[PDB]
């Protein structure tokens, strides 16, 4: 076993373990996550005139 | 869209929306202004030579041909109402759970976030409770709201638990949640809960491994009796 | 080359922020784009202007849009206005000196709403960028920030230092704890986006989209963990449009509140609250209503919930205008009347009077006692002029046509006219004459101050254009019914002369300077240029990808410009229809291009809000002019070329005139501040029998456990290793002093050992040669309990393996199939077993 994908599309699970509801994460959070996702994936006539 | 003839067409909600049935058994609920379709209802499996409406289309009744009546009834504003009051208290279980922390009542606390579903939540829950712990395995009233916890509950918790294992960090905030669901509910019962069994057999492996380490820790900490020894000479 | 700078701007009364009304009716303030007008409601006149500096067009004006004014707070004890833009920039205004006095900055977007706190010295701001922040004027800074909103900050009440409650877009109503800086409660205030919020007492009301308007109860001593806040009722006003603001008053003499809810539409709706003796009183008449008509008691006992809004309030009265209103204010209160002012989205402010006795109004509508319309006009300037004197502007509208005076500012003259599209000043400044969208033509004189003559069937469709010979006695008329007219001057009436069709439809005419060239723009993004004298044809222009939209002719009558849709300017040489280069000049269609006199250089308005000055000759943006916030529909040169003059869509005529520490030694000073602490603590205590330390609010014990937790691993055995030994008996004393707390040592259990064990291994033999007996004691103490917190960890790991195999073993009991024969076990336990697949080479 390998801590891998959220079965709920809401959570996100990470390789380390910790799990994440998009609820309770505050907004900057979000972002922060998003662009981490980000470099991870990178890696591999009347009109007219008036 | 209509994969086969389209047999009937009817105006619903007065200008803004029509519904359509075809041979293919499919009836399609289309948008005037846009022409996109906003639904696909699927009761039938042959063509439908009739269709009625009442209502602007609050009610509406199709024919199969095999003999087949389907009677659709117009639901938006009681689903509409159902997600305002389901979202209504979702909203108030929240801000408990947020309040609850900072007065640090952790046995609620437990609850909300297991209801709620939130796995960072409940982690820090359970690691500062525990931490409050070191100065029977938690504390009686959480040790207590474990003991309460459904079949749902209990497997949901247990797939938290498998998941901190495996991370070296956190598995001591774990195993002594685990070792709380064995010493407070029947182990008869456990064994029986659909799927416990595959949650369970990869716990052992990882609880194998931070058991040979911390072991050697043990060992290789006689490092200091040896340094005692030797002072007293 | 010399600068053009905006020398003025006025035409704008109230922009797009909210009404301020000072006591002296009084005056009022009002926000004019990017400055704020005092008005005297009485006359009418502009009491002062507040211009912060930095005119538009200088070198040291920023080149983007000015940021405009979206609200006013006035603290009328202290006389301060603090201002808020735009941008997201607070400035704190003496009305005295009539100069900005602080600037805070500490929001993204538009700030929505401000307010001082009673004693005036604590400011708070709300924006659209979701967070709410509370700012000390006499401490210059932003205190703390509270975050919790998810959207535009809509409405917040904060009467008391201890309770702040507020709303935003999204649907939330939050409470807020002044002294803990955290949300309390949260409820869903509207379905959709909740806009409004005014607060009595107890009783608290807000808007949403619809009709609907809540009522809640506000405990604010509840404390139950709940129910500070609930519900109590609903009730619904007559507008199906939103509510974006409620405010109450008080009269003073019979304790009388009274509220309105301000909507998106013509409407203000005003009510009343009922006094306790009157819903006692009409308690008991409809319980009798009621039970008279025979309803049980228990129904009784429900309707008067489901009737509970009816008894606190009174529909009063509907304040209908005709013309979209923005904002409003409660001005006096009294037992006479009552008084309201508001502003409208068409740049006018509205005084709304209420004369009422006792429950109903006197008067089916309200009374409107002043209005302040002169200085402004209601609908965008479609078409200006400058007359040949440079001393009287004209400015065409929907509507309405008025003549201002440069020098001054200030109106002179206004005439009732159709849809305007295009006007020009007569010879002489005396007269204008106007082109209406209905087809027809309109003569005004000055002195008459009347309309002189009036040609209903100039044109079957719209006159886009107009313009006059230099000579001043023949007119040209261009009109999308796909033909020109020529008008002649006779003594004063219009003489049609020929008329000339053309295949599509007409946009502009100009007639050259010298009165030789006729160039007309069509529908289909060609040029067409004829000799005025004979109207031969003469060339054909060809380029724009979009149809033209202004053309203009050099004063020598050698260069001819084109502005169309399509974002370009092309400069074309006259002689021969040759076009000298095409200029990408903005972002938008450029709507009007004109030649600076007596030179080759023009200036060119697009819809972008940019007016840009050009270089005729290089063909290059001389100047970026950023000063008006919406579209720039005309635009205007003066016969002398002293200035420009540029009206735009925000109601605002401008003028412009020409003028370090490595891992380990790290380590040893977390160790020499934290140690020396615990010692100084351990013998203070025992004779009764730091500075760092108070900024990060740590314990000794873990400040350094922190600071071991930050070196990194492949450092950490390379930064033990450094330290002498002198700093490890400060490192055992520092793990002895860890073992009491509990919580610390199992949190950083594995941490702890790996270095303890390592200090002992690198210098053991220094160790143990010591005979320090109290070195002693701490190997003993600190070896005890670790091999305790070690082992309790050891045996909850040993009882739940053992368990789980034993859960795992019962399972496999119940529910998996056994095969008496081993060679079939053998097969089925392979497919059961789980498989992985690895690469190999």
């Amino acid at each position: 076993y390998n801590v891998g994908k959220a079965e709920k599309d809401g959570e996100i699970r990470l390789k380390n373990g910790v799990a994440m509801s998009k609820e309770e994460l505050t907004r900057e959070d979000k972002n922060r996550l998003r662009r981490a996702l980000k470099r991870k994936r990178s890696k591999a006539s009347t009109n007219i005139k008036l | 869209g209509h994969t086969n003839a389209v047999q009937r067409c009817s105006f619903i909600n007065k200008q803004k929306q029509l519904i359509s049935c075809g041979a293919d058994g499919l009836i399609k609920i289309w948008d005037c202004s846009s022409g996109e379709c906003l639904k696909t209802l699927d009761g039938h499996n042959n063509r439908l030579w009739a269709l009625s409406t009442m209502n602007d289309g609050d009610m509406i009744v199709s024919a199969d041909a095999d003999g087949v009546f389907q009677f659709w009834k117009d639901c938006t504003e009681q689903e509409i109402e159902e997600e305002q009051e389901k979202a209504k208290l979702q909203v108030e279980q929240e801000q408990s759970l947020q309040n609850y922390m900072s007065k640090g009542d952790w046995t609620n606390a437990f609850l909300l976030a297991m209801t709620l579903d939130h796995p960072m939540r409940l982690f820090n829950v359970l690691k500062r409770a525990l931490g409050e712990s070191r100065s029977v395995i938690f504390n009686e009233e959480l040790d207590q709201a474990i003991s309460i916890l459904n079949d749902e509950q209990l497997i949901l918790l247990m797939k938290r638990c498998r998941d901190w294992n495996t991370n070296a960090k956190t598995h001591t905030i774990a195993q002594r949640t685990i070792r709380c669901i064995l010493m407070h509910h029947n182990i008869a019962k456990l064994s029986e809960i659909p799927g416990m069994v595959k949650i369970v057999d990869a716990i052992i492996p990882y609880t194998q491994r931070h058991f040979t380490r911390v072991d050697n820790l043990v060992e290789q900490s006689y490092i200091l009796d040896y340094a005692l020894v030797e002072m007293d000479k | 080359y010399q600068r053009f700078e905006q020398a003025a701007a006025f035409g704008v009364i109230a922009s797009n922020a909210n009404c301020v009304w000072i006591p002296a009716p009084g005056q009022l303030i009002t926000s004019a784009l990017e400055d704020v007008n005092i008005w005297d409601i009485k006359t009418g006149d502009l009491v002062s202007k507040l211009s912060d500096g930095l005119p538009p067009g200088a070198s040291d004006a920023r080149g983007a849009k000015p940021a405009e004014c979206t609200y006013l707070e006035a603290h009328k004890d202290t006389d301060l206005l603090a201002v808020g833009y735009a941008d997201g920039v607070i400035k704190v205004w003496d009305l005295m000196s009539k100069t900005v006095l602080l600037n805070f900055n500490g929001h993204k977007a538009a700030i929505t709403l401000l307010q001082f706190d009673g004693t005036g010295t604590r400011l708070i701001s709300g924006s659209k960028d979701s967070n709410i922040i509370v700012w000390d004027l006499v401490g210059e800074v932003g205190l703390y920030k509270l975050r919790s909103h998810k959207d535009s900050i809509t409405g917040f009440w904060c009467q008391g230092e201890d309770w702040l409650i507020s709303t935003s877009k999204d649907g939330m109503i939050k409470l807020w704890d002044l002294k803990t800086h955290q949300c309390i409660e949260t409820h869903i205030a509207h379905t959709g986006e909740c806009w409004g919020l005014a607060v009595k007492d107890d009783l608290l009301i807000t808007t949403g989209t619809d009709s609907q308007v809540k009522i809640w109860k506000l405990d604010i001593e509840n404390d139950k963990m709940g129910g500070k806040l609930t519900e109590m009722g609903i009730f619904e006003k007559q507008s199906k449009q939103r509510g974006l603001k409620i405010e109450f008053i008080t009269n003073s003499s019979d304790k009388t509140s009274f509220f309105y809810i301000q909507n998106a539409d013509k409407t203000i709706e005003t009510f009343r609250i009922r006094k306790e003796e009157e819903i006692a009183r009409g308690l008991k008449k409809r319980e009798k209503r009621l039970k008279e008509k025979g309803l049980t008691e228990e129904e009784i006992a429900k309707s008067i919930k489901e009737s509970y809004s009816s008894f606190i309030l009174h529909p009063f009265q509907t304040i209908r205008s005709l013309y979209k209103i923005k904002s409003a204010s409660w001005t006096t209160v009294s037992s006479s009347k009552l008084e309201l002012v508001l502003t409208t989205s068409s740049n006018t402010i509205e005084y709304y009077s209420i004369p009422y006795e006792k429950r109903d109004p006197t008067s089916p509508a309200p009374l409107k006692t002043h209005t302040i319309e002169l200085q402004g006009q209601r609908t965008d300037v479609r078409s200006i002029d400058i007359s040949d004197d440079n001393k009287l502007l004209a400015t065409a509208s929907n509507g309405s046509l008025k003549i201002w005076n440069i020098k001054t500012h200030k109106c002179i003259r206004t005439f009732e006219c159709g849809y305007a599209l295009t006007c020009k000043f007569l010879p002489g400044g005396l007269l204008v004459i106007l082109g209406t969208r209905n087809g027809e033509l309109q003569l005004f004189d000055l002195a008459s101050s009347s309309l002189l003559d009036t040609i209903e069937d100039a044109h079957d469709a719209a006159i886009w254009s107009l313009d006059l010979t230099s000579d001043g006695k023949r007119l040209v008329t261009g009109s999308a019914d796909k033909t020109v007219k020529f008008w002649d001057f006779k003594v004063l009436k219009l003489h049609h002369d020929t008329t000339l069709e053309l295949t599509d439809d007409i946009l502009c005419v100009r007639v050259s300077p010298d009165d030789r060239y006729l160039a007309i723009s069509l529908l289909d993004n060609t040029v067409k240029v004829f000799f005025l004298d004979s109207m031969k044809f003469y060339l054909s222009l060809y380029g724009h990808k979009l149809p033209v939209l202004s053309i203009d002719i050099s004063f020598d009558s050698k260069m001819i410009i084109t502005s169309s849709a399509d974002k370009n300017i092309k400069i074309w040489g006259l002689d021969f229809g040759d076009c000298h280069k095409s200029l990408f000049a903005h972002q938008d269609s450029i709507m009007n291009v004109k030649f600076l006199p007596q030179s080759h250089n023009f200036f060119s308005c697009s819809k972008d809000a940019v007016v840009k000055y050009w270089d005729g000759e290089k063909f290059e943006c001389i100047q970026k002019l950023y000063a008006h916030q919406s579209e720039v529909w005309a635009l205007a040169v003066a016969t002398d070329g002293g200035f420009v003059v540029s009206s735009s869509h925000d109601h605002s005529i401008r003028i412009w005139e020409e003028t370090s520490l490595k891992a380990g030694e790290r380590l040893m000073e977390a160790l020499d501040l934290g140690i020396a602490e615990i010692e100084g603590l351990e013998a203070y205590n025992r004779d009764m029998k730091n500075a760092v330390l108070i900024a990060v609010n740590k314990t000794p014990e873990q400040y350094i456990m922190d600071t071991l937790l930050r070196i990194r691993m492949s450092q950490l055995e390379d930064a033990l290793m450094v330290m002498p030994f002198s700093y490890v008996l400060k490192f055992l004393k520092f793990i002895d002093t860890v073992m009491q707390n509990k919580t610390l040592l199992h949190s950083h259990l594995p941490l702890i050992c790996k270095n303890l064990f390592f200090i002992i291994k690198f210098n053991h033999k220094e160790l143990v040669s010591q005979k320090n007996e109290e070195l002693k004691l701490q190997i003993n103490r600190v070896k005890t309990e670790l091999r305790s917190a070690l082992k309790s960890t050891e045996d909850d790991l040993g009882f739940n393996v053992q368990g789980l195999k034993f859960v795992k073993q019962q399972w496999n009991l119940r529910h998996n199939y056994e095969f008496v024969d081993e060679y079939d076990q053998q097969e089925k336990e392979s497919n059961s077993a789980r498989k992985r697949v690895f690469g190999t080479v």
